[PDB]
């Protein structure tokens, strides 16, 4: 419905998977939106095609939304609802005074709800980390950047390897398993939890096998025990370092019970038991949770 | 998410429906110039070694593309190009590149980038539909046991029906999958449309009828149709060489 005649750009904002964000308002509504520009030979690129078909698709609270598609021949526009600012730049500001429980709770729920949605429609996120994870005034966090994003079938098939930013990565795509789910999703989502309460990446590392025994040091190398079918992975050695499980409360120390409970599922190494984002929203950390507004800006 | 995602398509499929009618509105073409077209797309796909997922989906944009585009003889290959690009885009972990499309057809690039973006408004972007292989893959969950000659029979019965816009265009995804899936099944073990998917889908031999009837006949016309790489496809040993057993000569309905 819309034509480039009615946006003032405003100012650039970034550059996620693929083209440009700017901020910019709609002159006669007065609406603020968020830019994607798409330079365009293969012709419109398949992050583009993946992104705007399965967001379309997903119209949900948690879900950033796609306004509008404006279709030039030399320039593809995507025209988003505007957030004000992402958790990564969120956290850093909060730098001294901490997040507060109650908003790390309320946007870990969100999440799960955005993520729930996702997975129930047959989408694979698959790059979930603090940038993409956008922030409003009204309390509310959203799931954005769907560049990467991909429709999935029941069950799956083998699909794209290099994939999930490298410290958000979970071990079954480490390892080289020809099947991966919604798990990873869970995973980079676990990783976030730690991260909001620590205000630290928990597994910062800066290559695949510095990844791995990030993640072996914390969670214990695992075996045939914790997680059948792993010492038969394409990318698993026998010559791994065997670390002990280090005890919950010492990952995340501010942690509480319910807290600690709800990280070690989301961060089970078998993406068969790891918990489901359906599943994790009944969970009894989030009993008494809310929707404050965030303590800051 | 088994149940949600089955939900989720069972929607989709409506909305993602063509138009049962169409090729009776189009002034230049018809049944059987599509159906070159699509066995010609099987063959890009087997060159290619494209997923089958990405060959459902081109004929769904084709046929929807073509519910509200009227179209001419000399252009229902570009048409078909694209589509087939498009697809790749959205389907496979590594799409030919634009180059080898104009290869296989001549338009030039600069034509099949032109038809890709006609296309996708066209379709107003709405490229995650619903495809007979999307269904028959989670049928194949109920089977006890697993039995591969099954599944890629099913697989080649329904991508046989992409083939002949009559009848097949007046039967959902879904349908087309349960008889495609009864109808291996018999086939090769001699079992039927069992209990847990009538659960499932609500679909029964008697709601798969219709469409197990048009079905059984493509089967058995099937070394005698113009259109034949599907058959020749279906031989290589990836599929368990299924296009070489016999159909049964009735179905006991
Ligand atoms: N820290 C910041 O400065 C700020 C201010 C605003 C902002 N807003 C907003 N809104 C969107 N709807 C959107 N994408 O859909 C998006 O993409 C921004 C891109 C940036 C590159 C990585 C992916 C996300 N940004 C986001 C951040």
């Amino acid at each position: 419905p819309g034509s480039m005649e009615n946006f003032q750009k405003v100012e650039k904002i970034g550059e996620g998977t693929y083209g440009v964000v700017y901020k910019a308002r709609n002159k006669l509504t007065g609406e603020v939106v968020a830019l994607k520009k798409i330079r365009l030979t293969e012709g419109v690129p398949s992050t583009a095609i993946r992104e705007i078909s399965l967001l379309k698709e997903l119209n949900h609270p948690n879900i950033v939304k796609l306004l509008d598609v404006i279709h030039t021949e030399n320039k593809l526009y995507l025209v988003f609802e505007f957030l004000h600012q992402d958790l990564k730049k969120f956290m850093d500001a909060s730098a001294l005074t901490g997040i507060p429980l109650p908003l790390i709770k309320s946007y870990l729920f969100q999440l799960l709800q955005g993520l729930a949605f996702c997975h129930s429609h047959r989408v694979l996120h698959r790059d979930l980390k603090p940038q993409n994870l956008l922030i409003n005034t009204e309390g509310a966090i959203k799931l954005a950047d769907f560049g990467l994003a991909r429709a999935f079938g029941v069950p799956v098939r083998t699909y794209t390897h290099e994939v999930v930013t490298l410290w958000y990565r979970a071990p079954e795509i480490l390892l080289g398993c020809k099947y991966y789910s919604t798990a990873v999703d869970i995973w980079s989502l676990g990783c976030i939890f730690a991260e909001m309460v620590t205000r630290r990446a928990l597994f910062p590392g800066d290559s695949e096998i510095d990844q791995l025994f990030r993640i072996f040091r914390t969670l214990g190398t695992p075996d045939e025990v914790v997680w059948p079918g792993v010492t038969s992975m394409p990318d698993y050695k026998p010559s791994f370092p065997k670390w002990a499980r280090q005890d919950f409360s010492k990952v995340v120390p501010p942690l509480d019970e319910d807290g600690r409970s709800l990280l070690s599922q989301m961060l089970h190494y078998d993406p068969n038991k790891r918990i489901s984002a359906k599943a994790a929203l009944a969970h009894p950390f989030f009993q008494d949770v809310t929707k404050p507004v965030p303590h800051l800006r | 998410y088994h149940e949600d995602i089955h939900t989720y398509l069972r929607e989709m499929e409506v909305k993602c429906k063509p138009k049962v009618g169409y090729m009776k509105k189009q002034p230049d073409i018809t049944n059987s110039m599509r159906a070159i077209l699509v066995d010609w797309l099987v063959e890009v796909g087997e060159e290619y070694k494209l997923q089958n997922e990405t060959l459902h989906l081109a004929v769904n944009y084709i046929d929807r593309f073509l519910s509200s585009m009227s179209v001419l003889r000399g252009k229902l290959q570009l048409v078909g190009t694209a589509a087939m690009l498009l697809a790749s885009k959205f389907e496979e972990i590594y799409p030919p590149e634009v180059a080898e499309f104009v290869y296989i057809t001549t338009y030039t690039k600069k034509q099949v980038l032109r038809m890709e973006h006609l296309v996708l408004k066209v379709l107003t972007f709405d490229l995650a539909a619903p495809t007979v292989n999307q269904f028959l893959t989670q049928y194949f969950l109920h089977q006890q046991p697993a039995n591969c000659k099954v599944e890629s029979l099913a697989m080649f019965l329904g991508e046989l029906s992409l083939i002949d816009a009559d009848p097949y265009l007046k039967y959902l995804p879904s349908v087309i999958a349960g008889a495609a899936f009864h109808l291996a099944l018999y086939t090769v073990t001699g079992q039927s449309w069992p209990e847990s998917l009538i659960r499932k889908t609500g679909y029964t031999l008697e709601s798969l009828k219709p469409c197990l009837m048009d079905l059984h006949q493509t089967y058995l016309k099937a070394p005698q149709h113009a259109q034949q790489s599907i058959r020749e496809k279906y031989k290589n040993s990836k599929y368990h060489g299924v296009s070489l057993l016999n159909p049964p000569e009735t179905l006991n309905l």
